[PDB]
């Protein structure tokens, strides 16, 4: 996150923090994510497209920092990886961004509530927050471009929807952004996701409730003027998430 | 306790 803050996961209770293990013993953080029932966490397609090994993966809830551990964390296997059938990559644009990943515990269990482990709520079909609502963006992704290390403590940042009209502009991203997606930018190109904080969520307040309204999927460079970052729309991916969560 | 979404505790 380019600007923002640091926090604690207590103030984003449903952040899941994916990572990948390796052969000669260490594991890398591979991309954020969130939970949305006690079995099941949402992220983004692209963090597993070029290594789809369940078994490799590890989902840790309840952690604030990035290599160190946070008292109260739990540690999860993926049981299932659901990735979306249809994904496409082109320059730029993701398309169909989203994941499912079934999580289970040594002990054979799933996610159990805490005050650092909490789920996020779901929109309701195709409904969204209007653009101009500030939304909050989470993750362990770059601080700056040009750095080629994560942070170890946990940020947020809080961006506003921008319309696709606006994001549709031949100076922004033209039509590499369509309807299944949404924009999200500081008036000032201030703060931003970045690389490392793909999957996870953009959480805005919908009908009274914090709702996970988009998914970090991409953006060009990372707070760079005109370039806003572009989320997968949750709101109309939820038949798929019914489809293999029921 | 129970899980309730969005909650922040
Ligand atoms: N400017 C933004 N709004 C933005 C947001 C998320 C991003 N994620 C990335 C990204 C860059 C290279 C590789 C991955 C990647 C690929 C495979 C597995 C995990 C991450 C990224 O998510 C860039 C990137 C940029």
């Amino acid at each position: 996150i380019i600007g923002g803050e640091f926090t604690t996961i207590e103030n984003q209770p449903w952040f899941a923090a994916i990572y990948r293990r390796h052969r000669g013993g260490s594991v890398t953080y591979v991309c954020g994510g969130s939970l949305m029932s006690p079995c099941w966490v949402i992220s983004a397609t692209h963090c597993f497209i070029d290594y789809p090994k369940k078994e490799d993966y590890i989902v840790y809830l309840g952690r604030s920092r990035l290599n160190s551990n946070t008292q109260g964390e739990m540690k999860f296997e993926v049981e299932n990886l659901i990735l979306h059938k249809d994904y496409s990559a082109d320059t730029l644009a993701h398309h169909n961004d989203i994941a499912l990943l079934k999580i289970r515990s040594k002990e054979g269990r799933c996610a159990q509530p805490s005050r650092t482990i909490q789920t996020i709520c779901l929109p309701s079909m195709y409904n969204d927050p209007q653009f101009g609502t500030s939304c909050e963006i989470t993750g362990f992704g770059k601080e700056a471009s040009t750095d080629y290390l994560y942070p170890e403590q946990l940020k947020m940042t809080v961006v506003k929807l921008i319309s696709h009209r606006e994001c549709q502009q031949p100076h922004y991203y033209g039509s590499e952004v369509t309807t299944k997606m949404l924009c999200a930018a500081d008036p000032q190109w201030k703060t931003d996701a970045c690389q490392g904080d793909s999957g996870g969520p953009l959480v805005c307040s919908l009908q009274g409730r914090m709702t996970l309204t988009g998914i970090v999927s991409w953006g060009r460079g990372c707070a760079l003027k005109d370039k806003p970052g572009v989320y997968t729309r949750v709101s109309h991916f939820l038949p798929w998430i019914r489809s293999h969560t029921k | 306790l129970k899980f309730q979404c969005g909650q922040k505790t």
